[PDB]
């Protein structure tokens, strides 16, 4: 009949085709009302601190500094080395190094064994 | 070299005997006189270095670094003369004295004929930067920035000094005018392997090498900007001077040993370019870009071809100037907005047009726009690394995409878009700031016309 | 004629900085280029000649331009 | 290009579009004539009017503000505010 | 009950109100004017243009131009006597004691 | 669901928004005026034939089928107005929306170039700074406990008193500067 548009990582469901909009339980409107109350408090605080003629400076959002502190400074203190983290670190830390080392190594032996036997064409190669 | 050391040690009482409101003017004027005087070092010949005396010499290699150093001091003095207006006068003179002592130790570092003298003042340079970083910073982490910066570098070189002393017991002299003729080949053994490691790891830390680069971003996001410019622009070049003075003695064992160092440098410069692609602070982004540039310089001197040496010296000088002026940009932004977040202050081209022009010129010179000296050095290193092996160009090519991708993006979110509404303290351009920015930018363009003065010791 | 206003940031400081930069570079650039063309038009660039017998030259008598010799 | 419009110009335009609608009789309309009360149309006719005004002025009105303006005078006020008349 | 009694944190001092002609050096206008004149004279008018004039007329860097002239002689020799341009032996091959094989 | 004032979209509003979006996509599908008018009358007649349905759950399921066919039969590139988001000229002229406080940073030698405008600006700023304490007095007693429950700003209840929090909404420049 109609194509079912599947959810994807790069293609989220729309705000209109989601069945979660169209449920009529009471805690849905209670949660929406409390979210609106929180947003109204934050917007009221921003407008009172933002329309002030006396204030000349940056409105210091705690969320921005909180996110920038959580991005870098709060990685090690809540890190515990387990199987997953150590496995991922060993996979992404020494894997590509070994791969590039072996590729460049065998390229070096091939080039050297070509150039000692004179098979490599170096007729005009005088700048190195 | 007594005609530049004595001016520095005689300017030391001048900044100690100056008045309470004329310290900056007198120091800037006399440092600019020393900067003009320093041009006499270019009396260079195609065969012999300008050997001044027994313990002082300066070939075609160290002279651009010296000129950069005592041109860099007045720029640091202008860039650090705003926030120290409320600081006490005695501590202001202490800060200026620390900068003067750092310049003196740097000029004595690049012209030391004996390698022991070079080492001794190369980490006599460690005390003033540590003092400035720990005292005149602006965050708590500066205390941690005094540890990771110190206990890395010394841990690389306390072996190295022993190795240097061993050469004093082996060759009989560590002089560089002698060791160019008394050098013996290095055999393949474990003892020579550890001697190579000890002679390499100190400046590998000081570049920094990837894996050992953790001291660079932690010591840049908090420094006073005089410290940030001296660290990014000239203090990282001590590793390059260590390479081009030490690698003579470490042949031919360097050729079949430096494979993991080159692998680490290439894949770590890829990693740090990717980390620049996902940063939130200006200072950390510039520091990681500096890590990528020094990894490229590491590969350039490790492959040891003449074209690579030309490219390494040109890239070193150009990256020093570009990183110093980028840190000046970031300091102006942090001065105006009192934060280091990239996404906070956006769309400044609508409010500040000349800083937008300097941002554009900085971003253009960062991604090696021809015919700038950055492109000259980067291109020479590219061709030398293609001569080392073919597949390396692939490991270059992605980087040359990524080193553009952030270099404009770091501009764009800071300059283009809708400006932040709740920020209103954006002052217009102070003449001091733009004068500093132009003094950074104009030599970088001028050196493109006559590159032969900064093309290493073998041009 | 409904002449409206466009709000723009103050360009006086940027223009003043540019004027100061241009004036301070021209104040020495004009005498330098005037002196350069005067020595190139009156003092005269040197000429190539072989070394005479029994007469050594000075260390500054091996270059072409008079400014280089000075 | 794009000459500024006065309030009486957009007023003439909105009354013209109202007079060209078959559901509106061309005699009983006013600036404050409510669509459900003075004339007694439906919500669908209100969205029809909103689409007519969107196509006539060549710009998009958001759906919340489409349903909020409920008189021709509110339409005139919103258009005059968005185009910033009397410069 | 307030801990470690400290003065309130000072605001960002602005420079264009007490002096709209300030160039960002200090508060005294004479100090600002003298600092601006000193840097714009001894940084641009003194080091840039005179340094450019010095390095433009620098006396034959590394004898590079000389490297042409003698070479301009040398081929002029060996194109007139049938000699090869350059030889594969950098030094004299008759003045070397070859080791035994 | 996400609104400045409300927290829940009534089914009538959802039906109206579906009608608006579907008819806009229909207009973007058939370009010519006659075909658009004919199919628009057909869609209006369909919504009228399903207008007389007072069952909430039946209109719920009919809305779900309607949204499914609307997403199934929509144009890939719907027509977007040049000033609407997603348009060709969305936020293009925003590079000249310099805020008013940049006039604070002007040099005094240029502030005498337009004397009447700057005098009017300072008296407007005086009006705003004396009305600031009055409007924060207005919010400090009208707001319910625990902050406001909705983001709808109150009007000015007194003659002569300025509207509360009036400045930064009325201060935005013209769209063609
Ligand atoms: C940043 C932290 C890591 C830094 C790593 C630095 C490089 C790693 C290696 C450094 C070794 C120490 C210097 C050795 C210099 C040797 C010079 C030489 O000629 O040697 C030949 C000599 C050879 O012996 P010989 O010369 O006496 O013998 C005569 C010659 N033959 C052999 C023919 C008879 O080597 C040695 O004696 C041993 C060298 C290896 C030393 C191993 C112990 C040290 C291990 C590394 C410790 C590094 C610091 C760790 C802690 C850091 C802080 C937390
Ligand atoms: C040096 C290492 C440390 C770095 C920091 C240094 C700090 C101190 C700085 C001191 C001052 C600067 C010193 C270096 C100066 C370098 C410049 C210099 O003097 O070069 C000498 C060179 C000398 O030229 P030359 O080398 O060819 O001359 C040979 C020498 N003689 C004359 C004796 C035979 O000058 C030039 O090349 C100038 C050329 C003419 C001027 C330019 C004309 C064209 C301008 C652009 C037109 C438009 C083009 C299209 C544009 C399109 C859009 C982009």
């Amino acid at each position: 009949s109609f194509p079912k548009y599947e959810p994807s990582r790069l293609a989220s469901l729309p705000t209109t085709l989601d069945p979660a909009e169209y449920d009529i339980s009471s805690e849905t409107r209670k949660a929406q009302a409390e979210r609106l109350a929180i947003r109204s408090r934050l917007k009221r605080e921003y407008q009172l601190q933002y329309n002030d003629p006396s204030r000349r400076g940056v409105v210091e959002d705690p969320a921005l500094i909180r996110w920038t502190c959580a991005r870098s400074a709060n990685v090690y203190p809540n890190f515990r080395p387990n199987t997953k983290t150590s496995l991922l670190g060993a996979l992404f830390g020494i894997g590509p190094l070994i791969f590039w080392y072996y590729v460049f190594k065998t390229d070096r032996d091939r080039k050297e064994k070509l150039i000692q036997e004179g098979k490599l064409d170096r007729t005009f190669n005088i700048s190195y | 070299m007594l005609k530049y050391i004595i001016p520095t040690m005689m300017l030391m009482p001048l900044t100690w005997l100056s008045k309470n409101s004329m310290i900056w003017i007198n120091t800037t004027l006399h440092s600019l006189l020393i900067s003009l005087t320093s041009l006499l070092l270019l009396n260079q010949f195609g065969d012999n270095s300008l050997n001044f005396s027994l313990t002082f010499f300066s070939d075609s290699l160290s002279t651009p670094l010296l000129i950069l150093t005592m041109w860099l001091l007045p720029l640091m003095l202008m860039a650090s003369q705003h926030h120290l207006s409320k600081e006490n006068l005695a501590r202001k003179k202490l800060f200026i004295s620390m900068l003067i002592l750092l310049q003196l130790f740097l000029i004595m570092t690049f012209t030391a004929t004996e390698l022991i003298f070079f080492y001794i003042m190369f980490e006599a340079t460690l005390v003033p930067t540590l003092i400035i970083i720990t005292r005149w910073g602006n965050q708590t982490e500066r205390l941690n920035a005094g540890l990771y910066f110190l206990f890395y570098t010394l841990a690389g070189s306390l072996p190295l000094l022993v190795a240097l002393i061993y050469i004093q017991n082996t060759m009989g002299s560590l002089n560089f005018l002698i060791l160019q003729y008394w050098v013996q080949p290095m055999p393949n053994s474990w003892s020579n392997t550890f001697m190579w490691l000890a002679c390499m790891m100190a400046f590998m830390v000081k570049m920094p090498l990837y894996g050992l680069h953790l001291w660079l971003p932690k010591a840049h996001v908090e420094a006073p900007i005089a410290g940030s410019m001296v660290l990014a622009a000239i203090l990282l070049k001590l590793g390059g001077y260590g390479m081009m003075r030490i690698t003579l003695l470490l042949n031919p064992i360097t050729d079949f040993m430096a494979y993991p160092f080159i692998m680490l440098s290439l894949w770590g410069m890829i990693m740090t370019s990717s980390i620049c692609l996902r940063q939130t602070d200006l200072k950390s982004l510039i520091a990681y870009s500096s890590v990528s540039h020094m990894a490229l310089v590491i590969v350039a001197i490790l492959i040891q071809t003449p074209w690579s040496y030309m490219g390494a010296t040109a890239l070193m000088i150009a990256h020093g100037l570009t990183s110093s002026m980028l840190f000046c940009l970031a300091n102006s932004n942090y001065e105006r907005v009192h934060s280091r977040t990239m996404i906070l202050a956006r769309g400044l081209q609508t409010l500040l047009p000349l800083m937008a022009a300097w941002w554009l010129l900085a971003s253009l010179t960062n991604l090696a726009l021809p015919p700038s000296i950055n492109l000259i050095g980067e291109l020479f290193v590219v061709m030398s690394t293609f001569s080392w092996s073919n597949i390396t160009i692939i490991l270059m090519g992605l980087n040359m995409v990524i080193t553009a991708l952030y270099s404009l993006y770091m501009l764009i979110t800071t300059q283009r878009g809708k400006h932040t509404h709740h920020i209103n303290n954006i002052l217009p351009s102070f003449t001091r700031e733009n004068a500093l920015m132009s003094l950074h930018m104009l030599p970088l363009l001028l050196l493109s016309l006559n590159p032969k003065i900064i093309l290493g010791p073998l041009y | 004629g409904k002449r409206l206003f466009i709000i723009k940031p103050s360009g006086f400081y940027d223009k003043r900085f540019l004027k100061l930069l241009r004036f301070y570079i021209l104040l020495t650039g004009i005498p330098v280029v005037i002196g350069i063309t005067l020595i190139n038009v009156f003092i005269g660039e040197a000429e190539l000649a072989e070394i005479p017998e029994g007469y050594v030259p000075e260390h500054w008598e091996y270059f072409k331009h008079p400014i280089s010799r000075w | 290009d794009a000459p500024p419009l006065t309030l009486e110009g957009i007023k003439d335009r909105v009354l013209y579009v109202l007079k060209l609608y078959d559901k509106i009789d061309p005699e009983k309309l006013s600036v404050n004539s409510h669509f459900m009360k003075d004339l007694g149309l439906d919500s669908l006719d209100q969205v029809e009017i909103i689409m007519a005004m969107e196509d006539e002025f060549g710009f998009e009105i958001p759906d919340i503000d489409a349903e909020k303006l409920m008189c021709p005078q509110e339409i005139v006020d919103y258009i005059a505010d968005k185009k910033d008349v009397y410069e | 009950t307030l801990r470690w009694q400290e003065d309130p944190e000072p605001e960002d001092e602005n420079l264009y109100e007490k002096n709209p002609d300030s160039h960002g050096y200090d508060k005294d206008p004479a100090v600002d004017v003298w600092n601006m004149r000193v840097v714009f004279f001894f940084g641009f008018s003194i080091v840039l243009v005179l340094g450019s004039t010095f390095v433009a007329y620098l006396p034959d860097y590394r004898m590079q131009e000389w490297a042409r002239r003698e070479a301009e002689r040398l081929v002029k020799y060996r194109e007139a006597h049938g000699l090869p341009l350059m030889e594969s032996n950098c030094f004299d091959p008759s003045k070397i004691q070859l080791p035994e094989d | 669901a996400f609104l400045p004032s409300a927290a829940y979209l009534t089914h009538q509003q959802k039906v109206l928004q579906l009608y608006k979006r579907a008819l806009r996509h229909l207009e973007s599908r058939c370009v010519h005026r006659d075909k658009y008018r004919y199919f628009a009358c057909l869609l209006r007649a369909r919504f009228d034939e399903h207008k007389n349905e007072k069952d909430m759950v039946k209109a719920t399921q009919l809305l779900r089928e309607a949204e499914k066919e609307f997403w199934h039969g929509q144009h890939p590139q719907p027509y977007i107005f040049p000033e609407s988001p997603g348009g060709t000229s969305y936020e293009r002229y925003e590079c000249y929306k310099v805020p008013e406080w940049c006039l604070d940073d002007w040099h005094p030698s240029e502030k005498a170039m337009y004397p009447d405008y700057f005098a009017k600006r300072e008296q407007w700023k005086k009006l705003r700074r004396e009305s600031w304490e009055r409007e924060v007095k207005q919010l400090q007693e009208e707001t319910p406990v625990g902050g406001p429950r909705t983001e709808a700003l109150p009007p000015a209840r007194k003659q002569g008193d300025l509207p509360p929090l009036w400045w930064h909404i009325v201060t935005r420049p013209r769209e063609r500067p």
